[PDB]
């Protein structure tokens, strides 16, 4: 009945602790989460800017073959 | 030849994001202090 | 000796709202995972479809260039 | 010109996604109750 | 006054578990967060070495066109 | 045509994997024993 008191502080401070730390954990999953969105939507934008000019591209291809298979 | 789509997918997960952010709020404001 | 028991009672409750947000911390990493594997893999899966069509095109404006080449 | 080949890695992290919602099941069954 | 010492017991174990499950979840989320930058990346390169590739056809189609629109 | 660029973002969160690591190891040596 001595222990007691020294028991509550130890939990005390070792609940202290632990929310300190599930704190930073939820922040650096956070941090980690805010940059995964940024670059997969960045990687996405960027193959379908991608699409896009590979497209105009066989287009003036297939311009060009008709234009010399008909001047032929 | 093809007709060349993309069709990307885009990642929304703001409201998760923004979510964990107040969980790291209310915690860390879960200090036990004691005595007198 | 008469705040132990109110200091029990503080870390029981600070306890169960640890727990508590420690589950939601845990169900919403779950959520941004899961969302985040749907997405990077259906942008791969594109990106493959999406060489497979590239391949084709070249195939048949290699053909073309042939064609044309011998019959000239 | 060149063959072109993609290799497009794909996720799995089904395991890890299962194991934290069985941890978020694991805890919330965690409160502690008192007294009589 | 002996409900105390079960209660400090049950806070002992309790801390001890949530702990131990909060230890679990960063192994766990630190994983996921590992296999997601391997795959992001990984998959970038291949659209960067792809768009090397597709560059070095056009390149390749552009001289023929020139080579039969002269030669013609 | 056109000019074809790629510009690929690149994902670095090594940071935050090894925070996390830390704190795994943090926690989990916070057992908290009692008595005599
Ligand atoms: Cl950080
Ligand atoms: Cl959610
Ligand atoms: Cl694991």
């Amino acid at each position: 009945q001595n222990v007691l008191v020294d028991d509550v502080n130890k939990l005390a401070n070792g609940f202290n602790q632990l929310t300190a730390s599930v704190s930073k954990l939820a922040l650096t999953t956070s941090s980690a989460l805010q940059a995964i969105q940024a670059v997969v939507n960045q990687n996405a934008a960027q193959v379908e800017s991608l699409v896009s000019g590979i497209t105009e591209n066989f287009g003036a291809i297939s311009t060009n073959f008709k234009v010399i298979s008909q001047r032929l | 030849g093809k007709n060349l789509t993309a069709d990307m997918s885009k990642l929304n997960i703001s409201a998760e994001i923004q979510l964990i952010n107040e969980i790291a709020h209310n915690v860390s404001n879960m200090r036990v202090e004691v005595e007198a």
